[PDB]
């Protein structure tokens, strides 16, 4: 299945993902894909805040389902 | 009227930022700046006819020290920017004591907003120094040393140039125009 990132900027990734990916393993394809690590990476679906540990399936997340990114920010 | 190019040949949309929007952030920022801490916020803003408009600056939940800001609730903003549909554009802080220049976290930070928006800018102010900074990473090469960087430091050095400030004339436009300050915290 693919799944799609919405980000706040106007631009859509497309990811590669099966079911029992973990939301880690979906920010670690992230990175690969589009430069962004992990630890600034905050996915949303459904209205909720996903957590690293839990799974695409533990989420409802399916086919064609899409995701929202938001960064942190971090200043110095 | 301009059409600006990265360092790769890459077209990069105007930015219009309203002329009042560093003083208007340091007015409101004021009280932290005043027992030495740092702010950020957020520029956000509308894409029309080809070009961005930035009209609103959000100001984040954050935590700050006197040399560091961070958010500490990006789904609240992720909300506040889907429901009012408002595109990220760049960000913003203060180095309330520093000079003005793009730090290692600065760098890291804006890495990530400029892959995903080329265009996306990070404001500096110094308001001790009276100086201030738009900024942005070298695209690709600056861009391409901090997406392969890995290094905790967090203050840690880069080889090579990573960052410029935006060309004058170039792709941010000043102009005389309403802002909205939107405080989330
Ligand atoms: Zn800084
Ligand atoms: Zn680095």
């Amino acid at each position: 299945m693919q799944i799609f990132v919405k980000t706040l900027t106007g631009k859509t990734i497309t990811l590669e993902v099966e079911p029992s990916d973990t939301i880690e393993n979906v920010k670690a394809k992230i990175q690969d894909k589009e430069g962004i690590p992990p630890d600034q990476q905050r996915l949303i679906f459904a209205g909720k805040q996903l957590e690293d540990g839990r799974t695409l399936s533990d989420y409802n997340i399916q086919k064609e389902s899409t995701l929202h990114l938001v960064l942190r920010l971090r200043g110095g | 009227k301009i059409h600006a190019y990265t360092e790769g040949g890459k077209p990069l949309r105007t930015i219009y930022l309203p002329k009042l929007l560093k003083k208007v952030f340091l007015d409101v920022v004021k009280p932290n700046t005043k027992k030495n801490l740092e702010t950020c916020g957020i520029l956000c803003g509308k894409l029309r006819q080809n070009a961005f408009f930035i009209t609103h600056l959000v100001i984040p939940l954050q935590e700050a020290t006197s040399d560091t800001c961070g958010t500490t609730d990006e789904a609240s903003l992720f909300e506040f920017q889907d429901k009012h549909n408002l595109l990220t554009l760049g960000w913003i802080h203060t180095h309330p004591t520093q000079t003005c220049f793009m730090s290692s976290v600065d760098l890291h930070t804006h890495c990530s907003y400029q892959l995903m928006l080329p265009e996306a800018i990070a404001i500096v102010m110094a308001p001790s120094k009276n100086t201030s900074g738009i900024f942005r990473l070298l695209d690709p090469e600056g861009l391409q040393t901090i997406v392969k960087c890995r290094k905790p430091g967090l203050a840690h050095p880069h080889e090579g140039k990573v960052y410029t400030m935006v060309a004058q004339p170039g792709h941010v436009r000043e102009i005389n125009s309403k802002l909205q300050v939107v405080d989330l915290r």
